[PDB]
C-alpha cells in the first residue's frame, strides 16, 4: 500500500457530525455534499452516495484527465461507476418522458400481438379446395409399410 | 403539454431542472467552490502529470479508496438487520430450493414413465 | 502467369488427396441419382428407360 | 384475400365452406359417375426422376418433361420454355379443378340449407 | 474397402442426349483437368506406389482370443475378474462400431437417396432399431464405471421380467 | 485525380458520365427486352375461372330435391 | 474543448446556448434550406424580442418555458456533425493516437531511421526539462490568495519561459493520426 | 486538400462576407464582432455556426462562447484539425 | 416465424422511415428484406426463400457501397440530412444506387422481381394470419417509401453537402466493382431462376388485383412518399411530431430494453449475489 | 513412472548445485525434457491400463494431466523469473525448488494406485503452495489467504482420513485397481450417505463449490503468478481427479445424495460467472471464472454419464491451460501498471499489439468458440446435463449467455478503448512474456486437433 493510510482509505458510517467532515476531506468533497449512503449495514460504509448519473451526460467536450471514464482525477468515484460506464447502463434524459415510452413500447406489442390473433381467428385463404396427391396419398412413399396397404383414398375429376 | 417525467433513468435534464434556474447566493457560492476543489485536484494532478523527470506511477488514490470500499471496508461495516438476512436468505437458497423442486419433480417423472414404459428413447445409445 | 502458381499448384495437391484417399476411403463422396427421365438410356446396364404414355390434353 | 372470406367471416356463415374439409360430401352428390382422376406417370417413373413428393402431382408427368428438357439443353437455360409452359398449365387446369371442387362443396351445403328451410 | 462390410450400391446413369447446338462447358473443362490435373497426379501418385512395392511390408490384425467371462468366474478372485472385464470393456467398443457402422451405412444412403430418403433407404433404418434396440438392452442405463458386473445385472433385473411377464401371462 | 472546388459544381470526367448513363440504359433495355418478349408481369398467361359461373351440373350440385 | 469550464452559467450564456441547440434543432425539422432560413429569422425574432426584459424574474421565466417548449418540440435525430459528440467519427481515429511517450522505448534499431526526426525530439525535451522549474515556480508564485481557484493555468509573462503545464496541449497526438 | 491556414483564413474572411450585417469591406481580421463590427451576441451565436457549417466540425459552447476577434476563428479552426 | 418474420417486417421497416442516417436506413432495409424471407420460411416456402437470400444480396450489397461511395466523397457525412443532388454531381453512384434501390422496390424484370413477388402472391394465396397478411403487402409498400426516402433526399434535392466540394469515384477500385455488382443486380434473376431446378409448385393462378398487388403497392408506395416529400419543401409545418418518433428512435426498443437489462442485470451481481 | 519421477526430483539438485546467474536456465531446460519423457505415457495401443508397478499407475485420466503438470513447471518458472530477479540467490533457489516439489508430488498424487498415498501426497501439495503464496505474497493479505486455504482443504481432509482408512477396514485394501474389480455398494443408509459426503467433501473443497469456493478468489488474489497458475491448473484438479477415483466405490448412493451439490452448482455457476461481470480486480474475475468452469465440472463428474465423464476430463485440461493462460499474461499487466484493477490500463492494444491477440485467444478459449476442446467440453457436459433434466439447459443456458459478457468485457476494458494517459510509461513487453503465452495456447491448438487423447476414462 504505496502511501495509503488508513485514514486516508475508507472508514465506518460517520456517526457525529464531526466525523461526517473528516470523511469529506479524505474524499476531497465539500462537507455539505457528502451524504453517506443510508446507514443500514449492508457495507456501503462511508462511501459518498455520489449522484446516479452515467458518465454518458458527463460534459462530452471538457478535457476529462480520464477521458474515457469522464472522470477527474481526485473526484469521488460513483460505488456502482462499473455499470454506469460508457460502455453499460446509460441515464441520459430522452426526449420522451419513460414512462410514455414504457406504456407506448408494450402497447404496440400488446396490440400487434393481439392482431395476430384477430387473424388466426379469422384466416385468409383463397377459395381452393385441397390440393390432391396421387396414390394413396403417396402413402407409400411418405415412407409408408409396403405391406400394409392403406385405406384406398380415392380423388374423382371435377 | 405533456412534462418530462424523470425517472431513475431518463433523468431530469440540465435544463428543465427547477433547481438549476432558481439559486440562492449561497448556492452559487457552493458552485464557485466546488470548482474551488476540482481545481485544486485539477492543478495537483496537471503539475505531476505534466513533470519532467518522473517515472513512478501517479496513483489517483481516489481510485485506491473506491476499491478498498468495495472489497476490503465491507465486512468491517457489517450490521446483521432485517432486511439483510431475510434477504441474505432468499437469494441464498430460495433459487436453489425452487429448482431442487423442479429438478427432482422432472427427474422423477422421467422415472416414472422409463418404469412404466412409455418413455421412447429412441435412437438413443448415448448419455 | 503467378495466377496458375496458387491456383494450379494447390489445385495437384487438393486432387491427390481426393482422388487417393477420399475416393479409395469407404462413403467419403457420396451423390444423390442421375434424374434418369422417362426414354433416357442407362449407360452403365445398357437398359433403355421405358417411354411415358401418350397423354393428349394439350390445350395449352 | 377474396370475397369469400367476407361471406364467410363478415356476415353470413354456414354456407361459405370450411377450408379444411372441403371435400365433405359424398363423392356424388348428385354426381352421377365419376371416373377417379388418372396419373400420367408411373410411381417408379418419378421415383427414378427424383421429384420432390410435394412436386409429385398430378402434373408431375409435365415435370419429368421439363427436368428432361432441361438436363438435355444444358448450356442453354432458356430454351425449355414450352415444356414450362406446359406444366404450369397443367398445374392451373388442376387448380381450377380445387376451384371447382370448392365451388361445387359450397353450393352443396347452400342445398342443405335451403333444403332446410323446405322442412318447416 | 469391403464392399461387404461398407456396402455401395451400383450406379446407373442417364447416358449423355444432348439436344442443343451450343458447346457444353464442363466437358471442355474436365478434358482438361483431365490434362493438367490428373495426369500430372496419376503420374507422381504411381510413382509413390511402386516405392512402396519395393520393400513392402505386413501388419496383422492381433487376434484376442476368448478366456473366462464374470458368470464363469470366481467371486472375489480379483485376477479372473479382470481379465473378464476387459474382455467385455474391448467388446464394449467392437460393439461400438458396429454401431458407428450403421450410423454411417446409412447417412450414406439418405444422401444417395434424397426424395426417396423416406422409402429407399429403409433397409437400414430398419437395421437402425434392429441393432439399437440391443444396444440399449445391454449397455445403455449403465454409469460411467461400465463393467461386466453391472451388464450381467442390468441383463438379470430384465431375464425375471422375461419370466414374470411370461409366467404371469400363464 | 480531380481540383477541389469551392461553391461551385464539380467538375466531371468523360468516364463517370457515360459509365453511368451505360448502367442506367441497360437497365432499361434489359426491362424493355424481357417486358416485350415474356409479358407475364400482368395476368400470367393463364385467366381466373369466373367460380360463379359454373353450371350446377358442373359441380355435382342435385336438383334440389 | 479547450477553454475552462466556468463554475456557475450566467443568465446570457444559458439563452445564447440555446440560440445555438434551438436553431440547429431545427434544421432537423427543415430539411431543406430555404424553408430553415426562414423558419429561422422567425426563431430569432422569438429571441429578439423579449431581448430587453430588465425583469430579471421575467427573464428567467421566459428561459425555463423557452427549454420546456424546446424540449418538447425538439428532433430526436437532430443533425449532429461529425467528429462531435454521440454522432459517428467521434472516437474513430483515436485506436491511431499514440501518446507519444512510447517513442521512448523504442529499440536502437528502429530509432535508427528516422535519424533527424530524434534529433529535433531531443531537442523539445530539452525545452520541458529546462522550464520544468520556473513553470511550477510561476504556477505558484502566481497562486491565488484565496481559495477560489479556477482551472484557468496562467500565461508565460516573461521571455523566455514556456506558457505553463504546456507539454500536453502542445504535443498532443494529432487528431487524424492518418 | 488539407487545410493551409492562409486558406481557412480566407475561408472565415470570405463568409462573413455574406453576412448582410457585417460590411464586406470592412470585416478585417482583428475586428472584433461585437466591439468593431459592432455585432450582437446573438449574432456571433451564428457566425461561429456558419465557421462550424463552412469547415464541418462543432466549435465547443465554452471554447466559443470566445470566437469573438475574425482571426481568433482562424487559428482556433486550424489548431483543431492539426494544421502547422 | 411466419408471425414474427411479420412482425420485424414491418416493425423494421416503419422504424427505417424516419431514420436520417443512409447506412441505418439501409441495415433497416437489410432486416425488413429478410422478414420477409423469415416469412416465406414460416409459410414453408424454403426454396424461393433461398432464392430471395442470393437476388437480396446482390441490391443490399450494391446500396451499402453506393452509400460508401457518398460517405467518402464527402467529409465522411453519413447523414441524409447534409446529403444532396448527387444525382448531377456524382452520375456513376447515382446510376448505381437507383438500379439496387428498383431491385429493392422489385422492379419488374430486375432480379428483385424475379424471386420478390413469387413470395408476395403466395403470401397473397396461402392460408394465413390476415394480420400477417396485411402488414407484409404494406411493409413492401414502406419498403418503397424509404427506398424513395434515400433517393430524394440524398439523390434529387438542392445540394446541402459542405461548401468546399471534391468528390473522385473514378478510381477503379470504385467504379469496377460497383460496375460488376450493378451488372449481377441487372441480370441476376434471370439467370438464377431459370437455372435453377423446378420446385414448390407454384401457384400462377390467381385474380388479377392479386397478381399485381406487388407491382401497384409498391407503385404507390413511392407515389405516396414521393408526395409527402413534396410537402416538406413548403414553408410551413417546421415541426411533425404524429408518433414519428417511435418510428425515429427504433420503436424505443433500444431506449427502454437496453436500459433496464443490463442495469438490473449489473445491480444483482454487484448488490445482491457478489457482496450480498 | 520413475522417469517422469526421478529425473523430476534430480532437479532439485540442479537448482542448489548449480551457478547463481545459470541456475534458470539449467531448471527451465531440463524440465522441458521431462515434459518430452513425460509424453511416452501417450502411448497407449491397448485398453489395459499401464500399471508400471505396485504403487505407480497411470489410466487414460491420470495421463492427460501428468503431462500438463510437467508441463507447466517449465512455464511456472519462466513467469517468475521477472519478480524472484529481486531475491538474494538463495530465495530463488527456494522458489524454483518449491514449484519443483508441486509437480513432483502433483506427478505423483495424479499417479497413485492407493487412494491414500494420494491423501498423503494430496494434502502435503499444500505446503509448497502456502510457501509459494505467503512468503512471496505481494499483499498485506496473504498471511489471511493462506490461512484460508490451509483450513478450508484440512478441515475437508481429515474426514477423508477417517473414511478411507473406513473403507480399507470394510473391504481391505485401498487400491484402486482392486476396489473397483470388488464388490463395494454402499447401503444408502444413514450413515452412509455420511461416508459418501466424508468422500466427497475434501474433493469438492479444492474443486471450488458454491459454498466453500471463498478460499479460491482469496488465494489468487495476493499468490504470485506461479502460485496462481498452480492453483488454477493443476491444485484445483486435484479435486476433481479425486472425485472419479473414489465414487469408483460409494456407487449407489452418489444416484440420490448428488442433487444437494449438482443444484448447488449449477445455481453457484450462474452467480460465480455473474459477479465476475462488475469485479475490479482481473485476478479476481479469473478466479471466478475458474469458480464457475468448474462447478460445471462438480455437476458431470456428479451426473455420472459416460459423456460427463469425458467432457469433465475435456474442459479440465482445456481450462487448466486457458485459466494459466488468463493469470499469466494478467500477471504481465499488473507487473508494467503495478496495479489489479481492471478500469487502469486502458488501450493496451494500442501499445502492446501482440499481447492484445494473446489475450483474444485466452478470452475466446475462456468463453466457448467452437474448434475448441474448451467448447467440446462444455458442449458434452451440457449434453448430459440435459439428459439429466431438459431444464438444465436454462441455468447451464444463463452461464453461457454470461460467460460470453465477462470473457469480452476482459477483453474490451483492458485491450481497447483509448490508451491510459501517461501511467508509468510501459516499457515494451518481453520475449519470456510473450513465450510464456504462446507456451500455453500452441498446445491448445494442437490438443484441439486431437481430442481423443484427453477424453475421459469413460
Ligand atoms: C428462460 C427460459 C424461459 C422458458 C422456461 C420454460 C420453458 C418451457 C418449460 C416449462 C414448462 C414445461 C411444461 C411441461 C412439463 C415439464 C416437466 C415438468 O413437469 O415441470 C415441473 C416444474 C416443477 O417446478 P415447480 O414450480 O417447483 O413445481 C413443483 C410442483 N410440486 O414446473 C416447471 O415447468 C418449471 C418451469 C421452468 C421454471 C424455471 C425456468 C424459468 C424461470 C427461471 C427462474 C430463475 C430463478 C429461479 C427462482 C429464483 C427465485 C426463487
Ligand atoms: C480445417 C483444418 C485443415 C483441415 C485439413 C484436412 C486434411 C488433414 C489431413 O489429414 O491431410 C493429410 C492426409 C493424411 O492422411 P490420412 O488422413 O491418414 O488419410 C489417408 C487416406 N487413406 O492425407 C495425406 O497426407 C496425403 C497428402 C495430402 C497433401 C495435400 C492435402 C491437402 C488437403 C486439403 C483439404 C482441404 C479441406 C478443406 C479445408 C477447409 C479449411 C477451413
Ligand atoms: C430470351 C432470352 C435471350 C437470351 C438472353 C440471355 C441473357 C442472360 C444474361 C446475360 C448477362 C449475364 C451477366 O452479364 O451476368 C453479370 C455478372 C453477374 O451475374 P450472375 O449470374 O449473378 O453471377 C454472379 C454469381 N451468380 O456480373 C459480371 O460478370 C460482371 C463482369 C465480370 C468480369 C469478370 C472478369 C474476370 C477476369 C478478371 C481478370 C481480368
Ligand atoms: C418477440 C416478442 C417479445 C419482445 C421482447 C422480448 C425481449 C427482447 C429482449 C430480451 C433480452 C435481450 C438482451 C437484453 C440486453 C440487450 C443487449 C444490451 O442491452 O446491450 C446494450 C448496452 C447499451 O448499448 P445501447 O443501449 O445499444 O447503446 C449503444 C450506443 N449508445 O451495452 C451493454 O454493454 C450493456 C451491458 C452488457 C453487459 C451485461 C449485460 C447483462 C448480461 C447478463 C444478462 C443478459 C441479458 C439477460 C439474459 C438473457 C435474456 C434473453
Ligand atoms: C465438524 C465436521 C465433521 C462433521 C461430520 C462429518 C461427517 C461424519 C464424520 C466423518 C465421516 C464419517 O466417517 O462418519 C461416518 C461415521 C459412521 O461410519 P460408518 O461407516 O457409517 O459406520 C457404520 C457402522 N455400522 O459416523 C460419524 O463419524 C459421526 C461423527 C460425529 C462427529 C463428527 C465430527 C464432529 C467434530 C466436532
Ligand atoms: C497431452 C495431454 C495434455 C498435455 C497439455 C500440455 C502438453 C504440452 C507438451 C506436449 C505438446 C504436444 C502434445 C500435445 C499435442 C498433440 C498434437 C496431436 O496429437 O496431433 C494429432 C494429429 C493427428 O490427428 P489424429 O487425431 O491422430 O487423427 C484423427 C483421426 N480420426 O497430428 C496433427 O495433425 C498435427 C498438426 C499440427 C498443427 C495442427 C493445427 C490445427 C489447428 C486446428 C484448430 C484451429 C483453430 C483452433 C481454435 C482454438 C481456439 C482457442
Ligand atoms: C427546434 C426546436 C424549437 C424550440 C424553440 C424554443 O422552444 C422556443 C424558444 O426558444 S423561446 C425564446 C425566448 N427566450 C428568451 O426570451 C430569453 C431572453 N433572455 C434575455 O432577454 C436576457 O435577460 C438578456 C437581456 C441577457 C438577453 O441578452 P442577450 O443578447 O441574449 O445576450
Amino acid at each position: 500500500a504505496f502511501h495509503m493510510t488508513k485514514d486516508m482509505l475508507p472508514g465506518s458510517y460517520p456517526r457525529t457530525p464531526e466525523e461526517r467532515a473528516a470523511a469529506a476531506k479524505k474524499y476531497n468533497m465539500r462537507v455539505e455534499d457528502y451524504e453517506p449512503y443510508p446507514d443500514d449495514g449492508m457495507g456501503y460504509g462511508d462511501y459518498p452516495m455520489l449522484p446516479n448519473r452515467s458518465q454518458h451526460e458527463r460534459d462530452p467536450w471538457y478535457q476529462w484527465d480520464h477521458s474515457e471514464l469522464r472522470m477527474n482525477w481526485g473526484e469521488p468515484i460513483h460505488w456502482d461507476l462499473d455499470m454506469y460506464i460508457r460502455n453499460r447502463v446509460d441515464t441520459s434524459p430522452t426526449p420522451v418522458s419513460w414512462d410514455v415510452m414504457c406504456k407506448h413500447l408494450f402497447g404496440f406489442v400488446a396490440f400487434m400481438v393481439f392482431m395476430f390473433w384477430v387473424g388466426h381467428v379469422f384466416p385468409s385463404y383463397q377459395p381452393v379446395g385441397p390440393k390432391q396427391y396421387p396414390y394413396n396419398n403417396l402413402y407409400l412413399e411418405r415412407g409408408g409399410d409396403p405391406t400394409k396397404e392403406p385405406e384406398p383414398v380415392v380423388h374423382y375429376d371435377i | 403539454g405533456s412534462k418530462y417525467k424523470p425517472a431513475p433513468l431518463a433523468t431530469l435534464p440540465s435544463t428543465l431542472d427547477p433547481a438549476e434556474y432558481d439559486v440562492s447566493p449561497e448556492t452559487r457560492r457552493a458552485q464557485v467552490e466546488r470548482l474551488s476543489i476540482r481545481a485544486r485536484l485539477k492543478r495537483e494532478y496537471l503539475l505531476q502529470y505534466n513533470d519532467p523527470k518522473r517515472v513512478s506511477h501517479i496513483e489517483d488514490p481516489a481510485l485506491i479508496r473506491w476499491t478498498y470500499a468495495r472489497s476490503a471496508n465491507i465486512y468491517p461495516n457489517f450490521r446483521p438487520t432485517p432486511k439483510n438476512s431475510l434477504l441474505g436468505a432468499v437469494a441464498g437458497f430460495g433459487p436453489l430450493i425452487f429448482w431442487y423442486y423442479v429438478f427432482k419433480t422432472d427427474r422423477d417423472r422421467k422415472e416414472r414413465l422409463i418404469q412404466e414404459g412409455k418413455l421412447d428413447r429412441k435412437f438413443n445409445i448415448s448419455y | 502467369l503467378f495466377a496458375v502458381s496458387h491456383v494450379l499448384i494447390p489445385m495437384w495437391f487438393v486432387h491427390y488427396y481426393v482422388k487417393y484417399h477420399m475416393a479409395t476411403k469407404p462413403y467419403t463422396i457420396v451423390s444423390s441419382k442421375p434424374r434418369i427421365f422417362p426414354g433416357d438410356t442407362i449407360l452403365e446396364t445398357g437398359e433403355v428407360i421405358p417411354p411415358m404414355r401418350d397423354f393428349p390434353d394439350q390445350h395449352h | 384475400m377474396g370475397a369469400h372470406l367476407t361471406r364467410r367471416y363478415l356476415w353470413d356463415a354456414s354456407v361459405e365452406p370450411d377450408p379444411e374439409k372441403i371435400p365433405s360430401f359424398p363423392p356424388d352428390l348428385g354426381f352421377p359417375e365419376r371416373k377417379e382422376r388418372v396419373m400420367v406417370a408411373t410411381q417408379q417413373e418419378m421415383m427414378d426422376a427424383q421429384l420432390t413428393l410435394q412436386q409429385r402431382d398430378y402434373c408431375a408427368h409435365y415435370l419429368i418433361r421439363l427436368l428432361k428438357c432441361k438436363r438435355d439443353s444444358f448450356p442453354n437455360f432458356l430454351a425449355c420454355k414450352h415444356e414450362q409452359h406446359d406444366w404450369d398449365y397443367c398445374e392451373h387446369l388442376d387448380y381450377v379443378k380445387r376451384m371447382k371442387e370448392f365451388e361445387r362443396e359450397r353450393r352443396l351445403l347452400q342445398r342443405k340449407k335451403r333444403r332446410a328451410l323446405k322442412e318447416a | 474397402w469391403d464392399k461387404d462390410v461398407y456396402p455401395e450400391p451400383p450406379s446407373r446413369t442417364p447416358a449423355p442426349s444432348p439436344q442443343t447446338s451450343l458447346p457444353n462447358p464442363i466437358t471442355y473443362l474436365t478434358k482438361a483437368y483431365d490434362l493438367v490435373v490428373d495426369w500430372p497426379v496419376t503420374l507422381v501418385r504411381e510413382f509413390i506406389e511402386r516405392q512402396h512395392a519395393k520393400n513392402r511390408t505386413y501388419y496383422y490384425h492381433r487376434q484376442y482370443r476368448r478366456v473366462p467371462d464374470i458368470t464363469e468366474c470366481k467371486e472375489g478372485d480379483v485376477l479372473c475378474i479382470y481379465e473378464a472385464e476387459m474382455q467385455w470393456r474391448r467388446d464394449f467398443k467392437v460393439d461400438q462400431e458396429i454401431m458407428n457402422i450403421i450410423q454411417e451405412r446409412l447417412k450414406a444412403c439418405q444422401q444417395r437417396e434424397g426424395e426417396n430418403y423416406q422409402q429407399n433407404c429403409a433397409k437400414e433404418l430398419e437395421q437402425f432399431t434392429k441393432v439399437t434396440k440391443a444396444y440399449q438392452d445391454r449397455y445403455l442405463d449403465l454409469g460411467a464405471y461400465y463393467s461386466a458386473r453391472k451388464c450381467l445385472a442390468k441383463q438379470k433385473q430384465r431375464m425375471l421380467e422375461e419370466r414374470k411377464a411370461a409366467r404371469q401371462e400363464a | 485525380h480531380i481540383q477541389p472546388r469551392y461553391r461551385e459544381f464539380p467538375q466531371l470526367t468523360r468516364s463517370q458520365v457515360i459509365q453511368g448513363e451505360f448502367l442506367s440504359s441497360l437497365m432499361w433495355f434489359w426491362i424493355l427486352w424481357r417486358f416485350w418478349h415474356d409479358s407475364d408481369a400482368v395476368l400470367g398467361h393463364f385467366s381466373y375461372p369466373d367460380p360463379s359461373q359454373w353450371t350446377d351440373e358442373e359441380l355435382g350440385i342435385p336438383p334440389d330435391d | 474543448a479547450f477553454c475552462a469550464p466556468p463554475a456557475y452559467l450566467t443568465h446570457q450564456q444559458k439563452v445564447l446556448r440555446l440560440y445555438k441547440r434551438a436553431l440547429r434543432h431545427l434544421e432537423s425539422w427543415c430539411i431543406h434550406r430555404d424553408k430553415y432560413r426562414y423558419f429561422a429569422c422567425l426563431m430569432r425574432a422569438r429571441f429578439e424580442e423579449h431581448k430587453n426584459e430588465k425583469d430579471m424574474m421575467r427573464a428567467t421565466q421566459l428561459l425555463r418555458e423557452a427549454e420546456e417548449e424546446f424540449w418538447q418540440n425538439q428532433h430526436p435525430q437532430p443533425y449532429i456533425f461529425p467528429d462531435s459528440p454521440g454522432g459517428t467519427s467521434f472516437e474513430r481515429y483515436e485506436c491511431y493516437k499514440v501518446p507519444e511517450w512510447c517513442l521512448d522505448y523504442w529499440h536502437p534499431s528502429e530509432k535508427a531511421m528516422y535519424p533527424d526526426y530524434f534529433s529535433k525530439r531531443e531537442q523539445w525535451k530539452k525545452l520541458r526539462m529546462e522550464s520544468w522549474d520556473r513553470e511550477v515556480k510561476q504556477l505558484q508564485e502566481e497562486t491565488s490568495p484565496d481559495g477560489i481557484m479556477t482551472e484557468a493555468l496562467p500565461p508565460a509573462r516573461r521571455e523566455g519561459d514556456l506558457p505553463p503545464l504546456w507539454w500536453h496541449i502542445v504535443t498532443r497526438p494529432r487528431e487524424r493520426p492518418t | 486538400p488539407p487545410l493551409t491556414l492562409d486558406g481557412i483564413k480566407d475561408r472565415v474572411l470570405y463568409v462573413l462576407k455574406l453576412y448582410d450585417k457585417i460590411d464586406p469591406e470592412k470585416l478585417s481580421v482583428n475586428s472584433h464582432f461585437m466591439k468593431d463590427l459592432g455585432l450582437d451576441s446573438l449574432d456571433q451565436v451564428e457566425i461561429i455556426m456558419a465557421m462550424e457549417d463552412e469547415f464541418g466540425f462543432e466549435i465547443p459552447d465554452i471554447d466559443a462562447e470566445k470566437l469573438m476577434c475574425p482571426q481568433e476563428i482562424v487559428d482556433y479552426i486550424a489548431d483543431k484539425k492539426d494544421v502547422y | 416465424m411466419l408471425c414474427l418474420g411479420a412482425l420485424t417486417t414491418l416493425f423494421t421497416a416503419i422504424c427505417a422511415l424516419t431514420q436520417n442516417d443512409i447506412k441505418k436506413i439501409i441495415a433497416f432495409s437489410t432486416s425488413s428484406q429478410l422478414g420477409l424471407m423469415m416469412v416465406t420460411l414460416g409459410m414453408n416456402q424454403p426454396h424461393l426463400a433461398f432464392l430471395h437470400i442470393c437476388t437480396h444480396a446482390f441490391f443490399k450489397a450494391m446500396l451499402f457501397m453506393c452509400s460508401g461511395s457518398i460517405i467518402h466523397s464527402l467529409a465522411d457525412e453519413q447523414d441524409i440530412r447534409k446529403m444532396g443532388n448527387i444525382t448531377k454531381i456524382m452520375p456513376f453512384t447515382s446510376s448505381c444506387l437507383v438500379i439496387g434501390s428498383l431491385a429493392l422496390t422489385g422492379m419488374p424484370f430486375l432480379t428483385g422481381f424475379y424471386s420478390k413477388d413469387l413470395i408476395i402472391e403466395a403470401i397473397n394465396t396461402c392460408n394465413t394470419n390476415a394480420w400477417a397478411l396485411l402488414i407484409t403487402l404494406i411493409a413492401t409498400s414502406m419498403t418503397a417509401m424509404y427506398s424513395m426516402r434515400i433517393i430524394y433526399f440524398v439523390t434529387m434535392t438542392k445540394p446541402r453537402f459542405p461548401p468546399l466540394i471534391s468528390i473522385n469515384e473514378n478510381d477503379p477500385d470504385l467504379m469496377n466493382p460497383i460496375k460488376r455488382l450493378a451488372f449481377g443486380s441487372i441480370f441476376a434473376g434471370f439467370v438464377i431462376s431459370y437455372n435453377i431446378p423446378p420446385t414448390s409448385i407454384p401457384v400462377l393462378t390467381m385474380p388479377w388485383f392479386l397478381k399485381t398487388t406487388a407491382l401497384i403497392i409498391s407503385v404507390l408506395g413511392f407515389l405516396i412518399a414521393l408526395e409527402l416529400n413534396n410537402l416538406t419543401m413548403k414553408l410551413s409545418m417546421n415541426k411533425a411530431n404524429p408518433y414519428s418518433s417511435f418510428s425515429t428512435l427504433l420503436g424505443f426498443f433500444p431506449s427502454i430494453i437496453h436500459r433496464i437489462t443490463p442495469m438490473k442485470s449489473l445491480n444483482l451481481s454487484l448488490k445482491t449475489s457478489l457482496t450480498l | 513412472m520413475l522417469k517422469i519421477i526421478l529425473p523430476s526430483l534430480m532437479l532439485l539438485p540442479l537448482t542448489w548445485l548449480s551457478s547463481p546467474k545459470k541456475t534458470w536456465t539449467n531448471v527451465t531446460s531440463y524440465s522441458f525434457l521431462i515434459s518430452l519423457t513425460s509424453l511416452t505415457l501417450l502411448w497407449q495401443t491397448d485398453e489395459n491400463y499401464k500399471n508400471f508397478s505396485n504403487m505407480f499407475s497411470s489410466d487414460p485420466l491420470s495421463t492427460p494431466l501428468i503431462i500438463l503438470t510437467a508441463w507447466l513447471l517449465p512455464l511456472m518458472l519462466m513467469a517468475s523469473q521477472n519478480h524472484l530477479k529481486k531475491d538474494n540467490n538463495v530465495l530463488q533457489k527456494l522458489y524454483i525448488s518449491m514449484l519443483i516439489s508441486l509437480q513432483i508430488l502433483l506427478i505423483m498424487t495424479f499417479s497413485a494406485t492407493e487412494l491414500i498415498m494420494f491423501y498423503i501426497l494430496f494434502e502435503a501439495t499444500l505446503i509448497p503452495t502456502l510457501i509459494i503464496i505467503t512468503r512471496w505474497g505481494n499483499q498485506t493479505e496473504r498471511l489471511n489467504a493462506g490461512i484460508y486455504f490451509l483450513f478450508y482443504t484440512l478441515i475437508g481432509s481429515i474426514p477423508l482420513l477417517i473414511a478411507l482408512i473406513l473403507i480399507q477396514n470394510h473391504v481391505g485394501t485401498l487400491n484402486l485397481m482392486i476396489l473397483s474389480f470388488t464388490t463395494h455398494t454402499l447401503d444408502a443408509s444413514w450413515s452412509n450417505n455420511l461416508l459418501w459426503l466424508a468422500c466427497m467433501m475434501a474433493f469438492l473443497i479444492k474443486m471450488p463449490l458454491y459454498g466453500v469456493h471463498l478460499w479460491l478468489p482469496k488465494a489468487h488474489v495476493e499468490a504470485p503468478i506461479a502460485g496462481s497458475m498452480i492453483l488454477a491448473a493443476i491444485l484445483l484438479k486435484l479435486g476433481s481427479y479425486g472425485m472419479i477415483r473414489i465414487s469408483i466405490i460409494l456407487d449407489p448412493l452418489t444416484k440420490y445424495m448428488a442433487y444437494p451439490f449438482i443444484l448447488l452448482s449449477l445455481w453457484g455457476m450462474i452467480m460465480t460467472s455473474s459477479i465476475c461481470l462488475r469485479q475490479t480486480d482481473l485476478k479476481s474475475l479469473i478466479a471466478y471464472s475458474s469458480v464457475s468452469h468448474m462447478a460445471l465440472v462438480i455437476a458431470s463428474i456428479m451426473i455420472q454419464t459416460p459423456w460427463s465423464f469425458m467432457g469433465a476430463t475435456m474442459l479440465m485440461i482445456a481450462h487448466g491451460l486457458t485459466s494459466s493462460l488468463l493469470f499469466c499474461l494478467a500477471n504481465s499487466n499488473y507487473e508494467r501498471i503495478h496495479s489489479r484493477t481492471m478500469i487502469m490500463a486502458r488501450g493496451l492494444q494500442m501499445v502492446f499489439p501482440l499481447m492484445a491477440t494473446w489475450w483474444l485467444m485466452a478470452s475466446l478459449a475462456n468463453l466457448a468458440l467452437p474448434p475448441s476442446i474448451n467448447l467440446m467440453g462444455e458442449l458434452f457436459i451440457t449434453m448430459s446435463l440435459f439428459s439429466w433434466s431438459n431444464f438444465t439447459i436454462i441455468l447451464m443456458g444463463i452461464n453461457i449467455i454470461i460467460t460470453g459478457m465477462y470473457s469480452m468485457y476482459m477483453i474490451i476494458t483492458t485491450q481497447r478503448g483509448k490508451l491510459t494517459n501517461h501511467m508509468i510509461n510501459l516499457q515494451p513487453s518481453h520475449t519470456r512474456e510473450l513465450t510464456l503465452m504462446a507456451l500455453h495456447m500452441i498446445p491448445l491448438i494442437l490438443l484441439t486437433t486431437s481430442p481423443k487423447l484427453i477424453t475421459g476414462l469413460t
